[PDB]
């Protein structure tokens, strides 16, 4: 009946590989690297299948038991390497979207007339929304309450200030000769950049 | 749209548990 236990390791290995194969195929980041990592999980997984099957067939053999334990170690090491790369891939995707928002904020800031300001605002709003969802999912995975709070705070500043930068820039365009509006626009822009760097650093902590 | 971490989380856990259970296997009746 020991095979009942070996079957479960096999079932779990296949289940894991199925998920890994899909992430490696669909990833826009670390694609080749994820593929190599999954290939090894598969390689070590098949070695474990053989070792576990031998152990289950001859439980008292200190040798077969030893081969199984070592094959188990190699398998779990490969699983760990895949998890690490999968996690990095998630971080890379978030950092790319953060850059999209950072570039969009600069464009909103510097629109040359109200017509373009409205367009750059419509261009930025959706990217902010997406970034937030992604950063929130990253926040729930952060283990340090410190980094988790920094992340929460940065997301809030970003969402609260995008609408305000639009209003600030609008005032600058409507009143070109008033220096105070430009100073306000720069102040809001600064708050936003600090949120951007906050998200960037918290995401990698 | 779950992250890669979420998609691999439970599967990885099930594999780790199954490996532990196989290693925990001992049955002295097998000796005979």
């Amino acid at each position: 009946k020991a095979h009942v236990l070996a079957a479960s390791v096999e079932q779990a290995t296949e289940n894991f590989l199925e998920k890994g194969d899909k992430i490696a195929k669909e990833s826009q980041f670390l694609k080749e690297e994820l593929v190599v990592a999954v290939e090894d999980v598969r390689k070590q997984g098949d070695l474990m299948k053989s070792a576990a099957g031998e152990f289950a067939d001859d439980p008292c053999s200190s040798v077969k038991r030893g081969n199984m334990v070592r094959a188990a170690r190699a398998l779990l090491s490969a699983v760990t390497r895949l998890l690490i790369l999968a996690d990095m891939a998630d971080v890379y995707k978030l950092l790319v979207q953060l850059k999209v928002v950072e570039d969009g904020i600069l464009k909103l800031r510097n629109a040359g007339n109200e017509q373009d300001l409205g367009i750059q605002y419509k261009a930025l709003k959706p990217e902010v929304d997406k970034l937030n969802i992604m950063a929130a999912k990253r926040q729930q995975e952060l283990k340090d309450v410190g980094n988790r709070d920094q992340m929460a705070a940065a997301r809030g500043i970003l969402q609260k200030n995008v609408p305000i930068l639009y209003t600030a820039s609008q005032a600058c365009l409507q009143h070109p000769d008033v220096a105070a509006y430009k100073a306000n626009r720069d102040l809001i822009y600064k708050q936003l950049q600090q949120a951007v760097t906050g998200i960037s650093n918290a995401a990698q902590a | 749209h779950p992250t890669n971490v979420q998609r691999l989380a439970e599967p990885s856990q099930m594999l780790k548990h199954a490996v532990v259970n196989l290693i925990n296997y001992q049955d002295d009746a097998e000796l005979a």
